[PDB]
């Protein structure tokens, strides 16, 4: 919502969707399942592994807008260094990899 | 600083209810409290009531303080006179400059 | 109860009965059993304040007063405040002297005014500036009382609102029109809705010094609040044509009708009061006594007049020392040194009249304009195409044009 | 010239005569000479001010000197001395009266000071901590305005080295109930006050305070003078530090300094541009001076560097600056001075230094926590919810590996449905944020209680009801409440978030 | 945690007489001061001073340019330092301990000796 609204060259479709935005991306899944709706934009792993799992929905489209999730932050915390290279450190060693397939 | 009154001493029989009044001088007794030692006669100070709220453990119920800061009178009370309590019985303060001592209140019984 | 009055003898000055203004009720009602008792005095001094104000309380036993005075000082506010404090009499002005606001009140002071916020000016003014869509602009600001509340006010709703308002770098000027520090930061001001906060003189000093930078073009816009509206008669040589400012009304709501309204609030408290929890103190027993530790029956009234609503009018103080629904309207300078009635300030609305600026002159004669246009058409194919504006940062889409 | 002045008793009236007789022998008028009187404060006030008024502009005065007595009224010498000198824009000199409300040149059109009121004295406060390593305070403050405008000024003298304070929470002027802002001031990290307000409310919040043990080691507190005297001198535990200004009420000094420098003013305003009279009488005239603000201006630019109080500088707000205050320790209910305050410099007195506790160290403000709430909401793929069972734990579950399910309690809400109340119901959250949750967990060595948030949203940034005001609703809006320190969950990087907070690098990419 | 004031009775004048105060049951590595209020002879009192183990001590501003007292934790023990002894203290000269807590007050006196020049 916050990239499209800020972000209008489109705008045609942010208030399309402006009147039609549902509450929780579950609850889009299970709503398009029984024929209320015949689309639904989203993060691409959350769709990704509904499909996989229950195959009745299929992904069109590539991708667009990546982007990638996070951790918590206030600006003030002692937890900048002893995550973020914790991290970049188990990023290289097949563990992130590894628990991700598992 | 500031003195103190209690003249020389007083006299009663068991069974009253008498004790001197520690007076200060200058000021008001509100912020830096006072407190009562007995000093067997010939011997050390010890501590007879704190504050004059509570007592030390070991002290009677007999001993009391009270606070009246109009007369600055701080008042004790040892009643229940009996004739054990012969000592010497000395009010104290204190403040930022100094620790001052009364002149000592020996009662007759 | 018993309301008093008392002028400062203005050409407005009349009998006692022609100020009354009294009928059969106040509005629609306040059936309060209040008489008036009107006074006057041609001066206005010191100790003739003292005594005639606290013999006035100590004669009839007074429950008020409406007095204003046609002096120009803060001193007839200030000595008043300071009196309700030491005789508890609320107190309410409406005209000339007893109108200009204090900083601040103390707190168990019961005196009121009827004027305006530099809070609620500056909003107002900012709406102003928005409804033109001029949105990159400087300050500068030479010092003043009031300097810090208004730069502070205007810093902190900007970035709260969601416009997307340009604010350039601002200036403050400790002696106006120096030279050697004034002229050396002024010069560098690249806004074009310029907002300068001057008190009379500087402004003008730096208003001279501004034709002398030539840049008082012919697009290039100056907006001040009610403070260099000093009495709308005395303008200088220098000020350009159409400066536009806020202000508070003095050709509507005549001051008649302030001592109507205050009479209404104040008999309107007094019916409350009986209503509810009836209890009416007497007088301020003396003047002065001799030594009384100040101790109110209650919180008599002092906080009392909030929510106060008499004939539609919303007349309602709070404890800023503000009134809710002020009188503020904008005015302009045209091409004949006169302020003239362009926008009122309805419940919360702007309401303006010029639904495009009119590009009036500076002073007389400078570069003419000769860069604008008025360009027309009627919506079409889909290459011209009409749209409401959004409600929120309410002027439209970024991508369209101003659209009239 | 015929200066008038508002004293208290007698012996201060004979010497205003020999301070300004002195300053006449000195350098004196070539005509107009000076002049003297002196005038007593009545406690009546209404006829006092009408005393002042009828006496003193009779007496064509050109200066007005007004001192605070000793006696706490605290609104009996300057309320009605500034407001009358102000009709006529005359201005006055304060001697003993030190409150902020007056520094603000709006009202008392007219006032000056030789004492810096308790606002100038929240410079000693980052005069001092430029340089200790001192960085978590959770300064209290009473609703008196002068406590308001000593806070606003510690705000804004703070702000040079961009730094911020966590808590400034404040309280209203002497009440008798003040546990509730300790035990939450308690349960934080930071361990400095700087708390600063009235006499009275200050002994309430030590009485209720110490019974929190929060006096305890490594537990500094910071006061100035008028926090600790009277009745606060009492309460106090060991280790506050006192903050005191040199000069105290010697009203001799300050009648000098006053007098020299009024004199020095009308000495060098002889010669001027045009100089008027003042209006006879305090009833007649309606009128400003045509050229008072010439002699206030004057006033303010007056470098009168010669003096018992040595040079006493003025600053812009028609006060003193220039001064020298003291930090003094408090040993064992025995006050004794431990730093002083020349300006702008600091050299501690060699001496030994005590804080609260007990401890003779540099007590700690600062703590690691280590407790590190976690919240995160509940996708699907990332999160498994289950409602856990009446077990006491989860479930056992297996996997191909021969390596169980771990699984921890959540103590998420239980109102997905809108209307019903949050059950906040101990469930059991799992799968992929749970596992890299532990190993995190695992990397840091911390302890976990974690659980979900109420709404169910993102929460991006929007207005509050009916107004222009922005805010942060929602799951990131509980991270910037302080609520917890991590949220870790699927959230997208995008601008407006990362506009104002900062983010760990991305441990997925979508 | 029983006080002993050592020097009984050396009472020369015109010198510099040295009363070590020592306690048992415990040492001084704490947060709490020593006392040596003094009581004149068949009259009140007349506090002396007081001191701490570590850094620092005070006395009554009657007396300051003349007590010096130091302490040592090695002989568990702490002693004044008196200068130009006179006649003034022919008074009883006593050593009691203290606690900090929030009022300054004696814990119960010591023994005292009869120091009386």
């Amino acid at each position: 919502d916050i990239y499209f609204r800020r972000q209008v060259e489109l705008s045609t479709m942010y208030r399309h969707m402006e009147k039609h935005n549902y509450e929780s991306a579950a609850e889009a899944i299970q709503a398009v399942r029984d024929n209320k709706l015949h689309a639904f934009i989203w993060d691409s792993a959350v769709l990704e592994f509904e499909a996989s799992q229950k195959c009745d929905l299929v992904t069109t489209g590539e991708l667009f807008f990546r982007s990638g999730f996070g951790i918590g932050m206030r600006k003030d915390s002692p937890w900048k260094q002893n995550v973020s290279l914790s991290i970049l450190k188990s990023h290289e060693n097949g563990f992130m990899e590894d628990l991700d397939k598992t | 600083n500031f003195m103190l009154t209690q003249p020389h001493s007083v006299s009663e029989s068991p069974g009253k209810t008498v004790t001197i009044s520690c007076t200060r001088s200058s000021g008001s007794i509100a912020s830096n409290y006072v407190q009562w030692y007995q000093q067997r006669p010939g011997s050390a100070p010890t501590t007879v009531i704190y504050e004059d709220n509570q007592r030390p453990s070991g002290v009677p119920d007999r001993f009391s303080g009270s606070i009246d800061s109009s007369s600055n009178s701080a008042s004790l009370t040892i009643s229940g006179l009996k004739t054990e309590d012969e000592a010497d019985y000395y009010c104290q303060s204190y403040d930022s400059s100094t620790v001052v001592f009364g002149g000592g209140t020996k009662l007759t019984v | 109860l018993n309301i008093a009055v008392m002028l400062g003898h203005s050409h407005d000055v009349t009998e006692r009965e022609l100020r009354t203004l009294w009928g059969p009720e106040q509005a629609a009602g306040l059936p309060l059993d209040v008489n008036v008792v009107a006074l006057l005095m041609n001066r206005t001094d010191p100790k003739s304040l003292i005594t005639h104000v606290c013999d006035l309380m100590s004669g009839a036993r007074i429950h008020g007063l409406v007095f204003g005075d046609d002096t120009d000082q803060e001193a007839v506010a200030q000595m008043l405040d300071f009196i309700s404090s030491h005789t508890f009499v609320p107190i309410l002005g409406i005209h000339g002297g007893a109108s200009m606001i204090m900083a601040d009140k103390d707190p168990t002071s019961t005196f009121f005014q009827f004027g305006a916020s530099i809070q609620q000016q500056a909003t107002v003014m900012l709406k102003i500036m928005q409804d033109y869509d001029w949105h990159v602009f400087s300050l500068v600001t030479t010092i003043f009382p009031g300097y810090r509340e208004f730069i502070s006010f205007v810093k902190t709703t900007v970035d709260n609102s969601f416009v997307g308002w340009d604010m350039q770098n601002v200036i403050t000027l400790d002696t106006s029109f120096e030279d050697a520090k004034t002229q050396v930061q002024l010069k560098k001001i690249h806004s074009s809705v310029i907002l300068l906060y001057c008190s009379k003189d500087e402004a003008v000093l730096i208003l001279s010094e501004a034709r002398s930078l030539g840049l008082t073009g012919y697009d290039f816009f100056w907006i001040v609040p009610s403070l260099v509206s000093g009495n709308t008669e005395l303008i200088p040589k220098e000020f350009p044509s159409g400066l536009i400012s806020v202000s508070y009304d003095d050709w509507d709501y005549s001051l008649e009708a302030r001592v109507r309204d205050g009479i209404g609030i104040l008999t309107t408290a007094a019916s409350s009061m009986l209503e509810k929890f009836s209890y009416i103190p007497e007088a301020k027993a003396s003047c002065y006594g001799q030594m009384e530790r100040p101790e109110v029956p209650m919180h008599t009234l002092h906080p009392f007049m909030v929510n106060v609503t008499w004939d539609g009018k919303d007349l309602s103080f709070t404890e800023e020392g503000y009134q809710v629904h002020p009188r503020l309207v904008v005015i302009v300078l045209n091409k004949d040194r006169e302020w003239e009635k362009v926008g009122k300030w309805e419940n919360h609305t702007l309401s303006l009249r010029h639904a495009v600026w009119p590009r009036y002159k500076s002073f007389s004669d400078c570069e003419p304009d000769d860069n604008h246009l008025s360009i027309v058409t009627l919506e079409e194919a889909p290459f011209v195409i009409v749209e409401d504006i959004d409600p929120l940062t309410e002027t439209c889409v970024r991508n369209t044009v101003p659209c009239r | 010239v015929n200066i008038g002045a508002v004293l208290s008793t007698r012996k201060h009236e004979q010497m205003f005569r020999e301070a300004v007789n002195q300053a006449n022998k000195r350098h004196g008028s070539w005509k107009i000479q000076l002049n003297a009187t002196s005038v007593t404060h009545k406690p009546n006030a209404i006829q006092m001010a009408l005393s002042v008024c009828e006496d003193l502009i009779s007496s064509q005065v050109y200066a007005i000197l007004v001192s605070h007595p000793p006696t706490p009224n605290d609104h009996f010498t300057p309320t009605p001395v500034s407001y009358t000198a102000g009709f006529y824009r005359i201005p006055v000199l304060g001697l003993t009266t030190r409150m902020s409300i007056y520094s603000d040149k709006s009202i008392h059109l007219s006032f000056l000071r030789t004492v810096p009121p308790y606002s100038h004295q929240s410079s000693v406060w980052f005069e001092m901590m430029r340089v200790y390593s001192w960085n978590h305070i959770i300064l209290l403050v009473s609703d008196d305005h002068e406590g308001r405008a000593a806070q606003k000024r510690l705000e804004t003298l703070l702000e040079e080295r961009e730094s911020k304070a966590e808590k400034v929470l404040q309280f209203d002027p002497g009440t008798k109930n003040v546990t509730a802002l300790l035990m939450e001031a308690k349960e934080l990290e930071a361990r400095v006050i700087i708390l600063s307000a009235s006499e009275d409310d200050a002994a309430t919040v030590y009485r209720a305070a110490a019974m929190l043990n929060m006096t305890g080691s490594g537990y500094v507190w910071l006061v100035g003078e008028r926090e600790i005297s009277g009745n606060a001198l009492r309460y106090a535990p060991d280790g506050i530090l006192g903050l005191q200004l040199i000069n105290g009420k010697n009203e001799s000094a300050h009648i000098s300094d006053a007098v020299g420098v009024v004199a020095q003013a009308v000495h060098e305003l002889l010669e001027k541009e045009n100089i008027t009279d003042p209006p006879r009488g305090c009833v007649g005239n309606t009128n400003i001076w045509k050229t008072g603000p010439l002699f206030k201006r004057v006033l303010m630019s007056s470098k009168y560097a010669d003096g018992v109080t040595g040079r006493v500088e003025f600053n812009e707000d028609g006060d003193r600056k220039f001064a020298n205050y003291s930090i003094m320790n408090l040993q064992n209910r025995k006050l004794v001075q431990v730093g002083i305050y020349n300006g702008t410099h600091v050299i501690p007195n060699d001496r030994k230094i005590i804080w609260p506790g007990g401890e003779t160290e540099k007590p700690r403000g600062y703590q690691m926590s280590t407790r590190l709430k976690i919240v995160t909401i509940h996708q699907e793929p990332f999160v498994y919810v289950k409602p856990t069972l009446s077990d006491g734990t989860c479930k056992e579950e297996f996997t191909v590996n021969g390596d169980p399910v771990k699984k921890v309690i959540c103590t998420g809400p239980n109102d997905t449905s809108p209307g019903s109340p949050r059950h906040t119901v101990p469930q059991c959250c799992y799968g992929f944020c749970i596992d890299l949750l532990i190993k995190l967990a695992r990397t840091m060595n911390f302890t976990y209680e974690v659980h979900l948030v109420a709404d169910g949203k993102f929460g991006t940034q929007e207005r509050v009801n009916n107004s222009n005001k922005k805010e942060w609703n929602g799951m990131m809006g509980e991270l910037l409440s302080g609520q917890a320190d991590m949220i870790v969950a699927p959230l997208t990087i995008n601008n407006e978030r990362a506009q104002y907070i900062e983010f760990s690098k991305p441990f997925k990419y979508q | 945690l029983q006080l002993q004031e050592s020097g009984p009775g050396l009472v020369k004048p015109s010198q510099t007489l040295s009363l070590t105060c020592t306690v048992s049951g415990g040492s001084i590595s704490s947060s709490n001061w020593w006392s040596w209020v003094r009581q004149p002879p068949g009259k009140g009192l007349e506090w002396i001073g007081e001191i701490y183990h570590s850094g620092n001590t005070n006395y009554n501003p009657s007396l300051k340019s003349r007590v010096t007292v130091s302490v040592d934790k090695s002989k568990n023990q702490f002693s004044l330092k008196l200068t130009s002894v006179t006649a003034a203290d022919t008074a009883v000269y006593y050593c009691a301990r203290d606690v900090s807590g929030g009022v300054n007050w004696f814990d119960p006196w010591g023994q005292g000796t009869l120091v009386t020049v």
